[PDB]
């Protein structure tokens, strides 16, 4: 078996247009490789015809090789590297925001990177390009929770979003900010990732001031600097908890939660996991409702 | 009357579901993808989604173009989408990835009809909704006599299962009450939304200006009485099936010179096994199809072979399409 | 008003001394393991 | 080497199971009856059985004779019996009548595959009893692709449901013992018992010495790949699938008067998927089967049909088959 | 709609010798009949199908039209009369006793009879070549349950049937004799037809007295005569049980079943059934495995 | 012995008047609602 022929063909067929044909012989070009355990030439052969039928505007045919070359990446045991994930991030590249079953593929990609690295969560490389791509096809709540665990440049982006996000919204109501701030603070402080939460604090707050007109104060000391509002004393209240979580003490906490009471309450899932992460407090347990019948009935 | 044609269903304003099914490699596909083109031609104002319930999908073959378990329109044909249900297995995230808002049953047999059940009932929830993609029509390419019948029957199934469900639950309303714990849960009335859901499904099932069947055949012993058990099997069902498509057909009689023995005994076997199917089925819309001069696959080669469906196929005018078919 | 003298003197408080944790720490994504409860979703809708 | 016939199985002494498969009318019936007559005429001292799985059966249609879901030998033939797996059912007194010694799960989806595991599990029971009527080999004549897949992943599927309820049986076991009454049925025993049938009957179903799959097809695009796409499924469930029946083959060039346009340009067509065919599977049993000048039905058709299965076809000499066979 | 040329082709295929399609073409045009509510031409035509091909030797195809005439008579609501009991009659008739689904048919056509008719078991008639039929396939056991609710002729070939069952066993031991007699005794005192008791125990216990040599004394008073043997006291004992269910007294029920200790203990199910039918004896109720739980546990 | 005493005791007194229920009583099928308890299998097999 050498499948000369068969690779003929495959080439005649997507030189003359007829794209399925060609897709079925390199499916089973792919299945002769991976059946004699070489899973180098399929890996590259399918990679190459993914990406040939993705520039051809044809999602199927692609995507469908897309997840062949994660069942052989699975299969193979490929870890996770900057050729192996940048082979994933040129099919991300060439997929097409329109695409139906683009959450299927990213899920994908996400799931092996997941499997063959020591990240619990996926590459900060991938997940940078993922999501890019889910926030062009508009899955911007999927694509912040990629930006989350991305790279320096996924911060940026993740901003970057959110300020238009912002600015896309004709009324302020004087909650709009709050709101969008406290995703930028909590989901960085979420992961720990303090130096991120203060840089983008720091480039919210500055466009802020940029494009709105309040009433800020630079109430600078040690070294440390935090803008004061009058009105938006909910920005005032998430520059503090961050700066709170940054020193790790207990007592600035409660001073905190029981200053801004109406924003703790407001917020209080979001400050009793702070308060668990970061403060060593043990919060209750899940509450399963067949242990709570067997307790409060048995 | 009762014309050979399938012109009364591809004109029809009124049909929402239609099911194309037969024995085996008859043409299931071929036809029921014809159908389709043939439909959305005739009514451009209507978009119609053409289903492969078939658990090995042949739609993609068939139309040269890939498709999922997500509606994909056809290229060059801006009014009708096909899709092929996916045995499940949708990717799920590994991890926890809480975005802001089991398997081993997948593997069951009769796990396709269950999940095409749902696509019906997904399908039926979005029309009463009109929300998102809207199918004003669904043409099933169905799988063989027996699982197809089996797909059919599902619903009659399922309703009687629920009814005793319903009626299990009924009966241990106080001892349920007196076992579980305080869930507010409305399992009755989560119980009788789907029974109301099912019962929709089977109203629109059996109504003969709402659904139909085309049952696809070729003029062999077995093919022929395989179909007609089938619609023996379909009748009991209270399913309205009044149009078969005698499927490969040589004609080599009144053609140009179709003289080889093979090509001419097939014939002779062929002709007599019509002669029995008109017979049997007098009220029945029975469409002769021709055997072409290679596979039917690709658009433009599908609409060519179903331009017979809207007129009948005439052998001594229409002799040059088997051939330009290649 | 007096939140402003209460902010001065939270954050007076709060530099007193360095943070244990350093201002531009970055715990590696390989140890994180919980991502906390999700984030209600906002009343709007991107466009773009 | 791969001789393109069926000899080496044919004449195995050890082959105890032979599914045949493929897609939807390519010749699963047809060809499972050939193998089968040929078996049992070049093995006169074993027993073949020939079990339709089909939920729509055709044995009966093929060999002319009615069929039911017992044994029944074959008229003519000394050492083969037919049988097809009729959907249960079965009749039981309306009234008590107490001889000195529910119907909704009937009607479930994939209850046919259930009934065919079913009757392989008292099959193999048999044949370690060695009692009553004693089968030494059973051929299939399977369903289409998605549902013989699906009967042949039963196993699989059932091991793993069976292994899991034995594990949640253990966990369970004080709670089990605490909340059921005085009960003596060795609920473990009766487990590991179907536990270790099940086992058996996966042993015997990935042997290559004693199961094997034999794909009929046709030489065209949706059934060339079709087959692929079956192969490779059997191959991941590690089944020895090394034989395949390309069957209705024109064979148009080296006949006598084959020069009918059209059975010329379908012969084209079937040429360049056989050569298609000839280069993926170059380690299989590539028989090719031709077209004849009729439906092969009745034993003694059937057994000049399948003469071909034990020799190859060679359309030079052997091409009075097919018009003697009308 | 008139099924011209369908018939002759059915009738055409029944005289070439190709059984199988003239029974697909009959079942064709039966399916035909029965869908134009036409069902005195369907019944005769499946009825005379089925006997033609069951003369032919054919098991699968005459069953199945007896099958398919069966749904026929459901559908069409055919009650019990003396032509419609006919016409099962004679397919059972041209049955085969070697037929691999012989029991099937016959449950089939036993349980038409039961829902058509007011006997809640079947009709005596049938019951009669019921029970001659299942015997000649060797279902002896089931076949006895046939003539229990059969005709006279029935209590006849069962007397016959136990006859020839205790002859073709070797040895005696003093145990034959009285459980084939058990039998006998206790089957046509169950449905309480003690005229056929009695009268088969005269056709047994002569049968006995004629083909062995035991010592037998005519114990005859007020009319009623009953057989005496020394070493045989087991059919003593069902004589007098007999005697006893006939006049049904409580007072000589105890005394026998006092008397006869062992027989009683061996018999027990027999005599408390047949002191609850006679002597108003009310019976323990079934124990239901989930009651008994709840009564003693819960 | 004794046996045949008790029998020919147990007859007179059973015979002493005629018994409620006729000694050709046949009880028609259709009102018959139970067959009993299923009688047990023979230690032998019918084979003619
Ligand atoms: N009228 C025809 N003339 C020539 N070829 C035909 C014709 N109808 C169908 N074919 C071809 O015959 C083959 C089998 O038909 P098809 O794929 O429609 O079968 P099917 O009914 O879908 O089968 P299955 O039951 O396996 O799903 C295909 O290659 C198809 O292109
Ligand atoms: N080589 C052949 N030459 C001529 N006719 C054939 C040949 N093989 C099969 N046939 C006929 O083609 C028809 C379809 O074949 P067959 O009944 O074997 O299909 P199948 O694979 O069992 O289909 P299904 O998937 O519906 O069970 C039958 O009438 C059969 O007699
Ligand atoms: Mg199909
Ligand atoms: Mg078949
Ligand atoms: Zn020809």
């Amino acid at each position: 078996a050498k499948l000369a022929k068969t690779l003929q063909r495959f080439e005649n067929k997507i030189k003359a247009g007829d794209y399925y044909e060609a897709h079925q012989t390199l499916r089973t070009i792919a299945n002769r490789y991976v059946r004699s355990k070489s899973y180098e030439h399929a890996i590259e052969l399918i990679s190459q015809g993914a990406l040939s039928f993705l520039k051809a505007k044809q999602g199927g045919s692609g995507t469908d090789l897309i997840f062949y070359l994660l069942e052989v990446y699975d299969l193979a045991e490929v870890k996770v590297d900057d050729i192996s994930v940048a082979r994933l991030v040129r099919l991300i590249a060439e997929l097409d925001p329109s695409e139906p079953n683009l959450k299927d593929v990213i899920t994908g990609m996400n799931n092996w990177s997941i499997k063959f690295s020591e990240y619990k969560f996926g590459d900060p490389y991938l997940h940078n390009t993922i999501g890019s791509k889910l926030l062009e096809g508009d899955f911007v709540y999927e694509a912040e929770r990629y930006f989350m665990l991305g790279t320096h440049d996924s911060m940026i982006k993740y901003v970057d979003l959110l300020w238009d996000w912002l600015c896309q919204v004709d009324d302020i109501e004087d909650s709009t900010v709050a709101e969008f701030f406290s995703r930028l603070v909590f989901n960085y402080l979420f992961i720990s990732n303090i130096s991120f939460a203060h840089e983008s604090k720091d480039i919210f707050l500055e466009r802020f001031i940029e494009k709105f007109h309040p009433k800020y104060e630079k109430i600078d000391k040690n070294g440390y600097e935090i803008v004061f509002f009058e009105d938006y004393s909910d920005l005032n209240f998430l520059q503090l908890l961050l700066i709170t979580c940054q020193t790790k003490d207990k007592s600035y906490f409660l001073n905190l939660k029981n200053h801004y009471l109406d924003f703790s309450q407001a917020y209080k899932s979001e400050l009793e996991f702070l308060g668990q992460e970061y403060f060593n407090i043990v919060a209750p347990k899940q509450t399963n409702f067949l242990q709570d019948m067997m307790s409060g009935f048995l | 009357t009762v014309e050979p044609n399938l012109h009364s269903l591809i004109t029809s304003t009124t049909h929402k579901w239609i099911f194309v099914g037969g024995k085996g490699g008859v043409g299931k596909t071929t036809s029921s993808c014809s159908i389709a083109i043939q439909m959305a031609l005739s009514q451009p104002n209507k978009q119609f989604l053409l289903i492969s319930t078939n658990p090995a999908h042949n739609l993609s073959d068939a139309f040269g173009e890939k498709f999922g378990k997500d509606a994909r329109k056809v290229t060059g044909m801006n009014n009708l989408s096909c899709m092929e249900i996916d045995p499940s297995a949708a990717l799920k995230d590994m991890n926890d990835m809480a975005v802001s808002r089991a398997d081993l049953t997948g593997s069951i047999p009769g796990i396709d009809e269950a999940l095409s059940f749902m696509e019906v009932m997904k399908h039926i929830k979005r029309q009463e909704q009109g929300e998102g993609e809207t199918f004003d029509t669904v043409i099933f390419d169905t799988a063989p006599t027996g699982h197809t019948l089996r797909f059919l029957q599902l619903p009659n199934t399922l309703s009687k299962l629920l009814e005793k469900f319903g009626e299990i639950t009924n009966k241990l309303g106080p001892m349920l009450n007196s076992f579980m714990g305080a869930g507010n849960v409305d399992i009755s009335g989560k119980l009788n939304e789907l029974k109301a859901n099912v019962e929709t499904i089977r109203q629109q099932f059996t109504d003969p200006d709402l659904t139909t069947f085309v049952c696809v055949c070729i003029s062999e012993f077995l093919s022929l009485y395989e179909t007609e058990r089938l619609i023996q099997e379909l009748i009991s069902y209270d399913m309205d099936v009044n149009s078969i498509i005698v499927n490969q057909l040589l004609f080599a009689e009144n053609d140009q010179e179709h003289n080889c023995k093979r090509c001419q005994a097939r014939w002779k076997m062929q002709k007599k096994y019509l002669d029995q199917i008109d017979e049997l089925y007098e009220d029945f819309h029975v469409v002769k199809m021709p055997l072409c001069a290679g596979e039917i696959r690709g658009l433009n080669n599908l609409t060519k072979f179903s331009q017979f469906l809207n007129k009948e196929y005439n052998p001594i005018t229409d002799g040059k399409v088997i051939y330009e078919l290649e | 008003g007096p939140e402003h003298e209460f902010v001065s003197k939270f954050l007076t408080l709060a530099t007193l001394t360095e943070p244990k944790l350093p201002k531009s720490y970055t715990k590696p994504l390989k140890d994180v393991t919980n991502l906390g409860v999700p984030l209600p979703t906002l009343k709007y809708k991107y466009k773009q």
